């Protein structure tokens, strides 16, 4: 998995 | 808890630097004060206190993904769309910054750069060097050192082996002015750090923890159509909501700027949004405390994304809960969480 901001 | 912090306002700590050596007994104490019932925290450094000597040496690093922010909306409802362009370095990033096409402009208050902000969030649209992996601690370093501070959260690489970016490992950010962050929770309610390194101040809107549900209901109202396909559409970090809006419908809130060289903490479900003053960088991380296993538990995760964080609750209930693994596994754990209690680390702080 991966942290992310999105958009 | 109900008794500290009844007003669920932002409170600021000034550590010694005996009490700034634990990073988890010091969490502990905030939360003995009542900190974590605002959603949001910020922790003043000792003076001496400096992970590294000098940031003049940096322009060579590269950003991989920067992304352009483009904004749509009206009347205090925005949706923000991340595009990706080309991999770019911190020199080319600091030149576009300070141009006068992306620079701050001159201000005397801080509530005058806010309608600045809310007034112009749609045009001109920015650069965001978010997300870059890598840390800009020395090795030495051994007080709150976001690439190790230690936590339980350590189990989930230590026994499943799984690295999650971001999540289990630093983050860099490098921003320019009008640069946001929508809405959102952290990934599976943990906990996160964030520390400014250099540059322009990032403020911060927090929402407390037990008015949580309020701001869902509020959102869900003015995209119906996003809740339909997914049930935590919030976890897209989309949605900008303005503090004119928070208030015409009842929602509490509270705000803070955070100025180079000061930590900002985010509690389990405190749900936070924000914007950068000017060109900077920020360094972040997730963290965990025995409080946010129950969150952990319970959070309402994204349905529609096949990439998205999932953290397996199993080591944790087996460790630190073994007398409720057998009702947890059949699905009859029907805890309900106070978030006014503080994490039970706190005992020698009473
Ligand atoms: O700085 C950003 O844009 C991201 N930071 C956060 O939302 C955080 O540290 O939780
Ligand atoms: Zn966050
Ligand atoms: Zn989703």
């Amino acid at each position: 998995a991966r942290r992310s901001t999105g958009g | 808890s109900e008794t500290l912090n009844p007003s669920a306002r932002i409170m600021t700590f000034y550590p010694t630097m005996e009490e700034f050596r634990n990073f988890s007994r010091y969490i502990a104490y905030i939360e003995s004060q009542g900190a974590h019932r605002a959603g949001l925290a910020k922790v003043v450094p000792p003076k001496e206190w400096k992970p590294r000597a000098s940031y003049d040496d940096i322009d060579d690093l590269v950003i991989p993904a920067p992304i352009q922010q483009l904004v749509t909306g009206q009347s205090g409802l925005f949706t923000q769309y991340n595009i990706q362009k080309k991999a770019m370095t911190v020199r080319e990033f600091r030149k576009i910054a300070n141009s006068d096409k992306y620079c701050t402009p001159r201000y005397s208050e801080f509530e005058e750069l806010e309608r600045k902000y809310w007034k112009n969030l749609t045009f001109n649209p920015p650069i965001y060097g978010a997300d870059v992996n890598g840390t800009l601690y020395e090795k030495h370093v051994d007080e709150w050192n976001i690439g190790r501070l230690r936590t339980i959260l350590d189990l989930v690489e230590k026994e499943s082996g799984i690295t999650i970016e971001g999540v289990n490992t630093p983050y860099l950010y490098f921003g320019m002015w009008k640069t946001s962050f929508a809405w959102h929770t952290e990934d599976m309610d943990l906990y996160s750090i964030n520390y400014l390194h250099f540059g322009e101040p990032k403020s911060w809107y927090s929402v407390p923890p037990e008015h949580g549900k309020r701001l869902e209901r509020l959102a869900k109202g003015f995209f119906p159509g996003s809740a339909q396909s997914c049930e935590a559409f919030l976890r897209h970090k989309m949605t900008l909501i303005s503090p004119l809006m928070l208030k015409k419908y009842g929602i509490p809130f509270d705000k803070v700027t955070q100025e180079a060289g000061e930590f900002m903490i985010t509690f389990p479900y405190g749900y936070h949004a924000g914007f950068n003053h000017g060109f900077n960088c920020a360094e972040s991380t997730n963290f965990a405390t025995r409080r946010w296993i129950e969150y952990g538990k319970q959070a309402v995760l994204c349905s529609c994304r096949k990439d998205m964080v999932k953290i397996s609750m199993d080591v944790f209930v087996r460790k630190f809960q073994p007398e409720r693994y057998k009702l947890w596994k059949a699905g009859k754990d029907n805890t309900v969480i106070d978030h006014t209690l503080p994490t039970p680390e706190a005992a020698e702080f009473l």
